[PDB]
């Protein structure tokens, strides 16, 4: 709906400041985090960030650590909602690619350089992440430069590949639709002289398919293209509408030629499930 | 030792400096050149009649109190320097609730050229009013404005001008489309004067031209209504003795039309007039009832 | 230049904790409002949104200065250095000032000590609606303000002739309602801490019978 | 490129009457249109900057009016020293000018 | 406040000419400098513009490759050099600066170059 | 749903501070609210509150008033959401009991 | 969600005093001038340190240099739930805390009473 994702991380930046060098004390110095206010820190920002904060309980969750040669380690605990524009044409059988863009706001490549410390092991905890609807397939670290009217700036990119889990959607939208289509087929076994019963079956199934999407459409935003799930629902509607049209056809030739009526009834009995099986095979082969 | 040299340059700059007064206060109108780089053009909320936009808002002006001569020609300073000097008090006239980003640090840059020129850019998320006339919904198009200018300074003190050719001053990144049911056709700019009880003020305007995309409402509204009408018409090919069957047909299609109208009236805000979609649903209901 | 020495002289020995004429006579404050927009009317939470420019004028003879300059025109930078009246809105569920890109505030000081202080505000104000006759229901929604800690003996508010000004009214966010008109009033309310001058603006809003027609009738 | 069509090509106004000169643009030019006066043997002088702004030191009889694509220069009292060509130019994009409008006197 | 252009030119075809424009009363870095041309008894036609603070230049697609604009920020001057001028390049060349609302408020005096024998 | 209620109130505390006693002027001194940051005020909280704030437009909605005998009067305009667990067995024919606890 | 009085106590021999009182009961304002631990919750999401009408904190210094530091907090914390037995399921929701910057060689935590009685 919001085309974004929230992530919590420990974000550590290390650099060297010869001004902060000391040769009397031989041990590393973990300082009270407030001293960060009195030190220079790089003006790192996230371009696709919409809302962020450093955690403040019980104090501001930040670490400042000096070493004798002057290297500063500076850590923040950041929760950020970053924007991730998703392509939902294959939803819910889709894979997304969500990025975090780490940039320097004021300092160009003449003032500051960015690199991943470890350069592949710089990001930990990706395999220990349990998303209820997604599975992380891959993550990538990128080091590049961007150019704006004000100069060229260093940038790091952290991207995740997200494959959606379809079990919830099997239980939410697909199985009700399959069951309603089979319920629609049930009418082919009622005798064609019974008009109220077959009309009730057909009308109920057609209208239930036409209205079942309201339950599911709320989660999605207002996109102008057909998703995979909409494709499945429209196929089920076509099948149910064709079952009702078969009933109308049999009822139109019933008082004049009941032989062809029973022939069409048996043909429908055998062939509606066959072509629905073919439709499902084609659908799940095109998308899975 | 550049540390002490540059610290002395900065302390010389800020010594005796009064940030309460604009540059050229007694003898010159402060000229502020501005440009906008839109990094993303966020979603449009027709329910709130507003839109989001993410911008590098760039301003530039001359301040002779900050002339320096040293081993470099431009100081790329921290954001904390900006609070010590005078900056323009630009605000968005039609802006509702905008955010200046502070993560990890204030998203601001200040640059001072040796001749006293100042470049001051900030990263903002501007939420702004866009009054939409939804009479042709969902085939409507709008021009969403963004108006900014000074709050405290009339035109005799501070004027605003586009830093480049007006047609090249508001630039939209090619990747920055967070729109879902709209297309950004383009932008236009303009400059003018408003008048309030406190004087005459320069106002700078941008218009972003949006065209609503119809796919969602075809998939969700128009096709169900058309198929309900077709189902209503199927009833004419049934035997005249099937009175319960055709009664079911008629009443279920009429109730389905009512359901679809009620559910489609929620995609819109609660406007007080009828839209193109409303007229289409009304005509479909007329067909089913007929 | 010379404005710097004027500002320095005005703020020397200046105590912003004390209102002007603190033990002599009440401070008289003239108030103006410009209504940029009367926002949505939420009928389930009994509130309406409104955006205004709020202007207050008074006299502080500590700020009097003799110069060739007739009026000092300043931004927010000095608002916190002089005495400012503690005006608040009595029926606001929540309200906020504007801070993008800087505090949307303006100060002006004339040589006779007259101070004009303006700021942009967005207010969610409670409006108790009597929803009999809905959807043909008309209401008067109030906006009440007064000083928080200075009773009538210390601060008095007064509307100017040209006090409350609305704009085009067509770009407003009133979908279900139409703006009829407004009036102003001034009263004295007695509270637990004293008697306070209370200013009110009443906005008349009549519901539009075009949405509920299509939706229900 | 934005073409500025100025009209008419020639005007002959007797001393004292009102005159109106028109300029149109093929594309949008918001209010960044300028009116210049050129006497023979001289360089153009900025009469109107933007739409409807009298440039400092020009006679108060010249007035400008404008739109997104329609602009007019009006001389409310055509005096004698207006023996000059008049030019219209947009500045919304890279500047382009009109063809000119020679003002004569019967 | 003041712009002063070079004297009239007499340039045989095929050669290359260079006109200058000296500014007095302002620093050219604080504005754009435009070069315009005007053929006799015609309208104005914009050649190019330069931003002296950065050296960035723009030209009409008509005069790209024919003309080249540069600046001298010390002498406070702008230079228009017409390298490959044909015989049809006989006009008065004006130097202007960007003004209040992107209007050309101050103009030069006009360097009328001649291309003949 | 949330088992709470929102309450807006003028909350005033009055005590006596001998250090802030005076006899030169016979007036009750209402001071700019900033001076509250320089006086001792009690550390009063609400135990059952989930989210609170003092209002702040146009300035912070609080009052300090001195009295010649030394009485400090200290008011705050506070909106607080306070938890109220409800017994809904007789809903919708039910009576609820909702409290605000004021502790030091 | 959980609402807690979170109590910490440590020894700072720099703060020993001798006077007519054995314990100094100081407000939240004093705890800002001294060193306090940087305790955070590992599975916390967005917590609140209540400060109405004042910062709901309390510092107490005993004459031997022992500090008691108490705060009122509202913590939102992650509880990953396995819902296979829903709605007949049971969970153990965790609340993990510790120092943000000081490693085991610098700061250790302990329960003040027997561990079974400390929460
Ligand atoms: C419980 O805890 C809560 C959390 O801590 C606490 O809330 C906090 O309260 C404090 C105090 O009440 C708030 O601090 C004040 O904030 C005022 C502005 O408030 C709005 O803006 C802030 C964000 O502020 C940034 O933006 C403004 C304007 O742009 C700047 O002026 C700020 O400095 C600050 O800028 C930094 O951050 C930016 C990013 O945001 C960066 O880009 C930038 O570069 C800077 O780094 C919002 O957070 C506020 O939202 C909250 O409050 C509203 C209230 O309605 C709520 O509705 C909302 O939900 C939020 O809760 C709000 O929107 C400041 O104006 C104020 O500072 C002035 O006053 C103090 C006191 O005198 C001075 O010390 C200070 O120096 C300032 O005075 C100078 O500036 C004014 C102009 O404003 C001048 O007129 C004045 O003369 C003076 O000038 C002099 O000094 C200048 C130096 O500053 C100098 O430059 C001049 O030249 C001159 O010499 C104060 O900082 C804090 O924001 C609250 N935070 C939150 C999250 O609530 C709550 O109160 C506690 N409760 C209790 C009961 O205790
Ligand atoms: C945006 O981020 C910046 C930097 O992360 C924040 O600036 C910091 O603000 C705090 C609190 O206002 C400053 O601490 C203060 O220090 C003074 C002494 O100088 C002290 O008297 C105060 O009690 C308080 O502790 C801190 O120094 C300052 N740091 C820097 C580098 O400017 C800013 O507050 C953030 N804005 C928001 C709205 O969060
Ligand atoms: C998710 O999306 C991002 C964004 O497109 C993907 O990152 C892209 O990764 C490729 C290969 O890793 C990069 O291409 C490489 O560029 C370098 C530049 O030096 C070149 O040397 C290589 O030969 C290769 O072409 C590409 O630049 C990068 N995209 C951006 C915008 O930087 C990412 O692979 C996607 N998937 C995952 C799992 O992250
Ligand atoms: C706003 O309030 C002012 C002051 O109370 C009103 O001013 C009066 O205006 C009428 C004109 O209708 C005059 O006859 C009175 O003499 C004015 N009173 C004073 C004290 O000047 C004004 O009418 C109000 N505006 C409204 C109600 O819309
Ligand atoms: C400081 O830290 C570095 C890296 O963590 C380590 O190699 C070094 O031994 C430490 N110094 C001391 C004195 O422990
Ligand atoms: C001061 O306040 C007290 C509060 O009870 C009141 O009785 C007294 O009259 C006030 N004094 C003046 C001079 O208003
Ligand atoms: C809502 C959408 C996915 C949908 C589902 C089923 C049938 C239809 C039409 C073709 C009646 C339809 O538009």
């Amino acid at each position: 709906v919001n085309m974004d994702y929230t992530l919590t991380m420990y974000f550590q930046q290390a650099w060297r400041d010869k001004r902060l060098s000391y040769n009397v004390i031989p041990l590393n110095l973990t300082l009270d985090n407030r001293v960060a206010d009195q030190l220079w820190v790089p003006d790192t920002y996230f371009l696709n960030d919409k809302k962020s904060f450093v955690h403040g309980v019980t104090v501001k969750n930040r670490m400042i650590r000096l070493h004798p040669d002057g290297t500063v380690l500076y850590g923040l605990r950041i929760t950020t909602t970053a924007a991730c524009m998703m392509d939902l044409r294959r939803y819910p059988l889709d894979e997304q690619n969500c990025t975090l863009e780490i940039e320097s706001y004021g300092y160009t490549t003449d003032d500051i350089e960015f690199y991943w410390r470890g350069d592949d092991n710089a990001v930990t905890g990706v395999t220990k992440i349990e998303l209820p609807q997604f599975s992380i397939v891959d993550y990538k670290l990128i080091t590049k430069k961007v150019v704006f009217s004000t100069g060229s700036y260093p940038r790091l990119s952290l991207s995740f590949k997200l494959k959606r889990n379809i079990g919830y959607f099997i239980l939410q939208t697909y199985m009700p639709s399959i069951l309603i289509t089979i319920l629609s087929w049930v009418s082919f076994w009622i005798n064609y002289d019974a008009s109220a019963a077959r009309v009730a079956l057909g009308i109920t199934t057609v209208l239930t398919m036409t209205t079942i999407n309201t339950h599911l459409r709320e989660t999605l935003p207002k996109i102008p293209y057909v998703k995979a799930i909409d494709m499945y629902l429209m196929g089920c509607f076509v099948f149910v509408f064709m079952a009702l049209l078969e009933y109308a056809l049999v009822n139109y030739i019933f008082f004049s030629q009941p032989a062809r009526a029973a022939a069409i009834d048996r043909w429908s009995r055998i062939f509606f499930p066959v072509v629905f099986s073919f439709f499902n095979i084609v659908y799940w082969l095109y998308y899975v | 030792d550049n540390t002490t040299v540059f610290t002395r340059i900065l302390d010389r700059l800020l010594d005796g400096y009064d940030n309460r007064l604009r540059p050229g206060l007694g003898e010159r109108v402060t000229e502020v050149k501005t440009d906008i780089f839109v990094t993303s053009f966020g979603p449009v909320s027709d329910h709130d009649m507003e839109y989001t936009i993410d911008v590098f808002f760039r301003q530039s002006w001359k301040d002779e109190r900050l002339k320096f001569k040293g081993p470099m020609t431009v100081l790329r300073l921290n954001n904390l320097m900006a609070s010590k000097i005078w900056t323009p008090d630009t605000f968005f006239h039609n802006g509702k609730k905008s955010v200046a980003h502070n993560m990890t640090m204030p998203n601001k840059l200040l640059r001072i050229t040796e001749d006293g020129t100042l470049l001051y850019t900030m990263r903002l998320t501007v939420r702004a009013e866009c009054p939409m006339h939804l009479e042709d919904f969902p085939m409507d198009a709008h021009a969403c404005p963004l108006k900014f200018g000074s709050y405290a300074y009339t035109r005799a003190e501070v004027v605003y001008e586009w830093t480049r050719e007006p047609a090249r001053s508001v630039v939209v990144a090619e990747d920055g489309s967070r729109l879902n049911q709209y297309d950004l056709l383009g932008q236009t700019v303009d400059s003018g004067i408003v008048q309030s009880s406190t004087g005459e003020y320069v106002v700078m305007t941008t218009h972003f031209h949006l065209k609503r995309k119809i796919g969602y409402f075809v998939i969700q509204t128009y096709l169900p209504c058309i198929m309900t009408v077709i189902l209503s018409q199927v009833s004419f090919w049934l035997n005249r003795e099937s009175v319960p069957a055709r009664t079911v047909f008629g009443v279920t299609t009429v109730l389905t039309m009512t359901t679809l109208s009620i559910s489609a009236r929620n995609s819109l805000p609660k406007v007080a007039y009828a839209t193109a979609m409303d007229w289409f649903i009304a005509v479909c209901y007329a067909f089913v009832f007929s | 230049g010379d404005v710097t020495v004027i500002l320095n002289n005005l703020l020397e020995g200046y105590d912003n904790k004390l209102r002007p004429d603190i033990g002599v006579k009440p401070t008289l404050i003239h108030t103006d409002m410009y209504v940029n927009s009367i926002g949505p009317v939420n009928a389930i939470n009994m509130e309406y949104t409104i955006d205004i420019f709020f202007a207050q004028t008074w006299y502080d003879r500590r700020l009097k200065f003799n110069s060739t300059i007739k009026v000092l025109r300043l931004n927010s930078n000095m608002v916190g250095k002089i005495w400012i009246p503690d005006t608040f809105f009595r029926n606001s569920k929540k309200a906020d000032a504007h801070w993008i890109t800087t505090p949307n505030r303006m100060l002006r000081i004339w040589n006779d000590g007259r101070v004009l202080y303006t700021l942009r505000l967005t207010i969610d104000a409670e409006c108790q609606l009597q929803l009999h006759n809905f959807p043909m229901d008309e209401h008067s929604c109030p906006l009440e303000f007064s000083s928080y800690g200075y009773p009538r003996e210390e601060i008095v508010y007064q509307w100017k002739r040209s006090s409350v000004e609305v704009g085009d009214t067509r770009s407003w966010r009133l979908y279900q309602f139409s703006f009829v008109g407004l009036r102003n009033t001034t009263e004295v309310v007695k509270t637990t801490s004293g008697d306070y001058v209370v200013m009110s603006v009443y906005f008349d809003l009549s519901r539009r019978m075009g949405y509920f027609t299509i939706q229900t009738y | 490129n934005i073409v500025m069509t100025q009209s008419p090509k020639s005007m002959s106004m007797s001393v004292g009457e009102r005159v109106t000169l028109s300029c149109k643009a093929s594309e949008y030019v918001g209010t960044y249109v300028s009116w210049y006066q050129q006497k023979p043997e001289q360089s153009p002088k900025l009469l109107i900057y933007g739409a409807s702004n009298r440039y400092t030191g020009v006679p108060d009889r010249f007035t400008g009016s404008g739109s997104a694509t329609d602009f007019t220069l009006t001389i409310g009292s055509v005096q004698a020293e207006d023996l000059a060509d008049y030019h219209c130019g947009q500045s919304y994009s890279y500047p382009t000018f009109g063809a000119g409008t020679k003002l004569e006197l019967k | 406040v003041q712009l002063q252009q070079s004297g009239a030119e007499l340039v045989k075809p095929g050669a290359s000419v260079k006109l200058s424009c000296t500014a007095s009363g302002f620093n050219i870095k604080d504005t754009y400098m435009y070069w315009v041309k005007q053929r006799p008894e015609q309208g104005l036609e914009w050649i190019g513009r330069i931003d002296p603070a950065n050296g960035d230049t723009k030209y009409d697609p008509k005069f790209q490759g024919k003309a080249t604009i540069t600046t001298d920020t010390f002498s406070n001057t702008a230079y228009l050099q017409l390298s490959s001028l044909t015989s049809e390049d006989t006009a008065v060349y004006y130097c202007a600066r960007k003004g209040l609302r992107w209007a050309m408020d101050y103009w030069g005096q006009g360097t009328s170059v001649t291309v003949s024998t």
